[PDB]
Formats: structure tokens, sequence, C-alpha cells
């Protein structure tokens, strides 16, 4: 999910479960193969102590003023129409520029987001429909115009875009204590026998 | 739910796709100055074309949404600007006329040129040699010769195509609701809708009229004397009471006595300010020069620039065979991705050409984060009068000295502030009420007080009467002197320069009082001081969201333009200038001409 070969698009972002292995979170805070690395209630060099009983990757692709908007209580394009997070998230989220990756000569129009949309998500909910946002009383029948908008728009990822307009490789790496059992629990130091 | 989602979500539409089409051309433009080639060239208008063809296409939904009932100053600003019909309220016949007029005046403008009367065989074209013909040779024959026919040449073959362009323009500004063109051209400014702010149209003419009679006490002293001066030099045709020939002015349309420095130097013996050398003793470059200007603008408290910028930059021209265009000119290619070309030499005139060009880039950096239809200026005056100030203090020796160009036992003193001083009034106090008379005739022309054939008799009246000068021959009905300028060819408005110009001594006043500057602002450096930049910034990043009266009331301490910081700035030459015009006559009189007998 880090070094994945292709995002999904933002309003329809993907999941990967994580559970049943040993998790090694040191390696990515070490690796220095990242732009930008936060994690919220917890450091990245203790994740390695605790074991959950499940653990998701929200994969997707963002600008570089749109990691704003991925954090407990913020809003937005991104924050409320595309994904959004719970205001008590404790999880961790990872960005790492791909303008050399993902950057296209006339952008990369396979990454796509919405603009609009008639309500606000839930945390975690993802949204791909492509109805045209209604504003006023008159019915859209089905294309944009007066009142109507067709909500989803693709990205202008270009080789010469700046720091705020360029890919990033996002990855939001939640947590979750339910009452199961834990399934993935980091790895344990260990020494010669004396 | 309400008709106010409609503009909301009408404009991030085009926002979002207005945006991305803009840069295809900005960024073709940029491929082209850079490498002058028939399919840079041929893309760079299809590309033109292609975003043009999309603001068209969109003015059918922006006209849906009447402004009437609406308060929001935001949705008013960007759908006005696409509701205007412009050019397209006219049929194509009109329109396609308009086009064929304005090409084949600039044709003729580019194309003129004067034969000597003894050599027929050697003619002067329009630049490098008739610009030369006025602006070095001081030979009285041929710059009559270099004025005189080019009238006849060019500006007689302009006077009927001026009158269709007149005339069509007119009813295109007049059905998009205006008086004239030339109201069209006072638009710019037009402020609606906000308590406190506004500002109609007309008040343009009012604001240029009041400040030229404030400008009348400085510039009566200077044109006496430049007249005493040139006087000198042609005794035989300059009376020490007359006016000024309209031909010994400096350049062929009568706008800058920057060229009559050499003949008006103050004191000859006295040295002045010049790291020219000093730059090649250090062993600079294009690169160090441009990256030592952007020290200055870290240094004041501004933006620094990208990695991008430098790497992505232009410092000379790359061969003949891929010949790029060396103007300075700053460049928004878009997504953060700004750029500048320019040819740097080492001298102090790119020295200062560099922090021109990079000023103007802070002025786009700034007001970037703002909408596309509002991430522009808020006026032209705001666009070019920012890049001046920053090269002005740059100017000063008081920044020279600190970076370590100019050494520190160079004398300063009164006398050499004069010829530096007065050497910028040749190009300020010369100029701005030659671009007020200029403006004044045209808008004159456009609302039709001035009867087609009564251009040149008014036209010479006025300059009698405002700037004091006489033209060497006289001319008949049939020529047009002011047509034959490359911004009333080629559809510009001129009277920016004249707002640009004050303005730069506003925002110069506003910083140097920010930087804690005392005395005369010629004097005035915002070198090392965070607050200069900071308090500039604020409004630089207003971009047109806000009303540019209210940025002006914050800054320089008013709404209009004004020349009080003017006499700041040219405090001690006004007395320079008094003493001199002792054995003169101070303003001019109407009644001498070159050819008075």
């Amino acid at each position: 999910v880090f070094n994945a070969t292709r995002f999904a698009s933002v309003y329809a972002w993907n999941r990967k479960r994580i559970s049943n292995c040993v998790a090694d979170y040191s390696v990515l805070y070490n690796s220095a193969s990242f732009s930008t690395f936060k994690c919220y209630g917890v450091s990245p060099t203790k994740l390695n102590d605790l074991c959950f009983t499940n653990v998701y990757a929200d994969s997707f692709v963002i600008r570089g003023d749109e990691v704003r908007q991925i954090a407990p209580g913020q809003t937005g394009k991104i924050a409320d129409y595309n994904y959004k997070l719970p205001d008590d998230f404790t999880g961790c989220v990872i960005a790492w520029n791909s303008n050399n990756l993902d950057s296209k000569v006339g952008g990369n129009y396979n990454y796509r987001y919405r603009l609009f949309r008639k309500s606000n998500l839930k945390p975690f909910e993802r949204d791909i429909s492509t109805e045209i946002y209604q504003a006023g009383s008159k019915p859209c029948n089905g294309v944009e115009g007066f009142n109507c908008y067709f909500p989803l728009q693709s990205y202008g990822f270009q080789p010469t875009n700046g720091v705020g307009y360029q890919p990033y490789r996002v990855v939001v790496l939640s947590f979750e204590l339910l009452h199961a059992p834990a399934t993935v629990c980091g790895p344990k130091k260990s020494t010669n026998l004396v | 739910s309400t008709i106010e989602e409609q503009a909301k979500t009408f404009l991030d539409k085009f926002n979002h796709e207005a945006e991305d089409l803009f840069y295809q051309s900005s960024l073709a433009s940029w491929n082209y100055n850079t490498n002058i080639t028939e399919e840079n060239v041929q893309n760079m208008n299809n590309a033109g074309d292609k975003w043009s063809a999309f603001l068209k296409e969109q003015s059918t939904l922006a006209q849906m949404y009447p402004l009437q009932e609406i308060q929001n100053l935001t949705v008013k600003l960007q759908l006005q600007a696409l509701q205007q019909n412009g050019s397209s309220v006219l049929s194509e016949d009109k329109s396609k006329r308009l086009n064929t007029i304005l090409n084949t005046m600039s044709t003729i403008y580019s194309t003129g040129k004067v034969c000597n009367p003894d050599n027929p065989q050697e003619c002067l074209l329009l630049e490098p040699g008739l610009n030369e013909i006025m602006a070095n040779s001081l030979d009285y024959n041929e710059r009559l010769w270099a004025w005189e026919s080019w009238r006849s040449e060019v500006g007689k073959q302009l006077r009927p195509l001026y009158e269709e362009y007149v005339v069509l323009k007119n009813e295109m500004a007049r059905a998009n609701h205006y008086e004239d063109y030339g109201d069209y051209w006072r638009g710019d400014y037009e402020v609606n809708g906000v308590d406190g702010y506004d500002y109609s149209r007309g008040q343009l003419i009012e604001d240029v009229e009041h400040t030229f009679e404030e400008i009348k006490p400085l510039y009566e002293h200077l044109h006496a004397y430049v007249r005493a001066k040139l006087m000198n030099a042609y005794p035989s045709y300059i009376s020490p009471i007359g006016c000024l020939p309209a031909h010994l002015l400096g350049d062929m349309w009568g706008r800058f006595w920057t060229n009559l420095y050499s003949l008006t130097v103050p004191f000859g013996q006295k040295p002045n300010i010049d790291v020219t050398d000093a730059m090649v003793d250090q062993a600079w470059d294009a690169q160090r020069i441009f990256k030592e200007a952007e020290k200055f603008f870290v240094s004041v408290g501004l933006p620094n620039m990208t990695q991008g910028f430098w790497e992505n930059s232009m410092l000379t021209d790359p061969g003949n065979v891929q010949k790029a265009v060396c103007h300075p000119t700053a460049w928004d290619l878009g997504k953060g991705d700004f750029r500048i070309l320019m040819c740097t030499k080492v001298t102090m005139d790119d020295f200062l050409t560099a922090h021109h060009e990079m000023g103007h880039i802070q002025y786009d950096m700034a007001y970037a984060a703002q909408p596309f239809l509002l991430r522009n200026g808020a006026n032209e005056g705001f666009h070019e009068a920012v890049g001046e100030i920053m090269s002005l203090s740059a100017a000063t020796p008081k920044h020279l000295k600190s970076i370590g160009l100019l050494s520190p036992d160079f004398q300063e003193d009164n006398e050499t502030e004069i010829n530096f001083l007065l050497k910028q009034a040749l190009t300020i106090v010369g100029t701005l009420p030659f671009t007020y008379m200029l403006e004044k005739w045209r808008w004159m022309v456009f609302k039709g007080e001035i009867p087609k054939d009564q251009w040149m008799k008014k036209w010479w009246e006025m300059k009698r009467e405002i700037v004091g000068v006489v033209e060497p021959v006289p001319h008949d009905e049939t020529y047009c002197d002011p047509a034959s300028l490359f911004h009333v060819s080629n559809d510009y408005s001129f009277i920016r320069y004249y707002t640009r110009t004050l303005y730069q001594f506003q925002f110069q006043e506003a910083l140097c009082q920010a930087a804690k500057h005392e005395g005369p602002l010629h004097k005035c450096d915002i070198s090392n001081s965070t607050e200069a930049g900071q308090k500039l910034f604020n409004m630089l990043r207003l971009g047109k969201s806000e009303p540019w009266t209210l940025a002006l009331e914050n800054v320089v301490g008013a709404k209009n333009m004004n020349v009080r910081p003017l006499l700041n700035y040219f405090e001690p030459l006004f007395t320079w200038l008094k003493d001199q015009n002792k054995n003169s006559f101070v303003g001019w009189s109407t009644d001498w001409s070159p050819y008075a007998d």
C-alpha cells in the first residue's frame, strides 16, 4: 500500500485489511521514503509495542494542499464529500510525493474526486455515484447546467505542478480495539542464549 | 436549495475547467518565447483559441444569474467577467473589420520608416534606426526629418484607420452598457456594491485632472530647466520663454525626456552610482544576480522562490537556432509553476530589471490561492507599480553598499543626489502630464467631443497648453499624431502608466514609513527591514477579490491617486530647479514655435 503500482481514486478509495501477521511500524518511520508522517494519540516508534484487533489501510492520491483535510475534525471537498475520518481518529497517516511516478503530460485523468454532494459523508464512508448535484427545484434530467453540476472531476496531476498541486500517494492507517482478540502484534526483540 | 448555489457551483465548475485550459495557453506561450518555431507559434495560437472558445460558451449560463438581489462580492466579481459580451455584441462583419483595422494599423506602424532627403537610398526603420535618431543623435536636421516624415508617412495613413477603430469600438462598448470605449477603459477601476469603497467610471477623469494640476508646480520648473539646457544646444530655434520643440523630446512620440539626460546633466564633473564594473570584478553572472536579488526579497520579509523557479528559468539566449525572446517578462505558468524570461548581462541595468521582474512574480504569487477568475490583479496600476518600488530601493546605494557591490568609500552628497534624482524626473515628471494629455484627447475622441477632422488641430492645441510642446512643422487636418503610438494602434490603454507612476510613489512612501526612513524618498532603502515585506504581502495577497480603494486606504493613506508622495521624492529637486530657472521663465508660452518668423 505504501508502494502500490496503482492507487484507487479518492471518491472511490480502496481499503486493504492487515491481520494475522507481525507488523513492523518502525521501518516506515526510519525509511525516510515519505513526505509527511503523523500519528494521532500514539508515537510511530511505539506502535510495535501495541497489537490491535483489526487494521485497515485506505489508499488514494491527493494534491499537496488537500493533505490538511485528512485529519480528525477537518472539513472541505475531500473531508466531507470524498473521504471523512471520525473526530476520535487515533490512527496514522503517511504521505509520499509521487510526481515522478503518477504525473502525466496533460494530467492523470484516472485519479478523480468529488467536489459537491447532496449530503456530507460519514466516517469511513464511500460514494462512487454519478448523480447530478441538484440545487434548484427543476430536475437535471441527467445533464448539468443551471442549478445542476456533475460532481466528479479529474485531477490536474501534470509534471509541472507545484508542491500544492503535485500528486501524493497517501495511505491512512486506522486501528481498531474490539472485544475480539488481537491478530497482528509487533516484532519483539531477541538476544543470544546464555 | 437557493439560487446562490447555482453561482457557487457554476464558478467552481469554471474555476476547475478554465484553470487547466488557461495554463495550456500560458505554457504554450512559454514554449514559443523560449524557442521561436513554426510549431510552437501554432500550438500557442491553437491553445489560445481553445481557451477563448471556452470563455465564450461559458457566458450562456453566466447571464442566467442576475446580480441585483445578490450581496456576495465574490459572486458578483467573478460572474461579471463572463457576463460581459464585449466584441460578441456586434456581427461578424464588424468584429472582423475591427481586427482588420487593428492588424493593418500595427503593420503600418511597425513597417514605418523615414528616408534621408539628401540620401534616398539610406532609410531607417522604426527599430533600431529611427529610435536611435531621436534618442542618441543630437543633430537638429536628423531629428526633424525623423519626426516630421514619420507623421506624414505613418501618421497620415493611420488617420482613416483610427476613425473606424473608434467608431467600431464605441458600438461595442455602448452595447455593453457604457458611454463609449473611453469609458470602457475607465471601467477597470469600477467599484460598486461596497459601502465606503464605491468608485464610478467617470471619477478617473477627475482624478487625473486634479492630480495634473498638483504636478504643474513641479513640471513647470523642470520644463524650464530642460528648455534652458536645450536652448543652449539649439539657441537658433528655442526661445528662453517659449515652448520646447516636439522633435527634441527624446523619442518618436514625445513621452520621455530620459534620452535628454546627456543634455540636461546637472553636474557633469561629479560621479554617479554604477555597479556594472563592480559585478565583473566579483565574478558575478546572470544566476548570481538573480540569486543575490532574491536575498533582497527574503531580507525585506517577502516569500522566497521555489527550486524549480531558478532551475527552469531562462538566463540567456540559447543560440540562434533556438533563439528566445530576451524581453524581461514574468510568467505565470500555473499550478505553482512560476518562471521568468530574460537574457541577463553583468550590468546595473539588468540588476534592477531582475528585481523588476521578480516583483511581478511576488504580485502573482501572493494571490495565487484565490479563485481562478479572482487570481488576477485588482487593476493595471497595482500590477506594474509594485515592480518599480522594489527596483528603486535596490537602486539606492544603501542596499548596494550592504551587499558589497558599491564601495563604502563612495562619497554621497546633495550634488550627486541631484544627478540621480533629476534623471528620474526626466522619466517620471517629463511623462506624467503627457499621459494625461493623450488619454484626455482619446477619451474626448471616443465620446465624440472632438470631430474627426479636428484631431490634429485639437491635438496641437492640447500640446501647447498641457505639456507646452510645439511641432517642428505645422500639420494640417490630414495628420494624426497619437495614432502612430504603439499603444493606440495595438488597442492598449495608456492611462495605466499615469496611475502606475503615482501609485509607485504611494506604495513607496507607505513602505518607507514601514522601514522607518526619514527625509525625502529618493534616499529610501527598505533592505533588511522585515516589516517592509510583511506590510506589502498583506496587500499583494488580496488579488481582485476586494476593492482596490480599500487596498490603498490601509497602506498608502488614500483611495484615489495623489501627488503628495511625488514631491517628497523630488523634494530637493524642486529647490535645485528653482535656482536654475533664475535665467529663464517657469512654464511655457504658447505663442512661440521653432518655425516662427
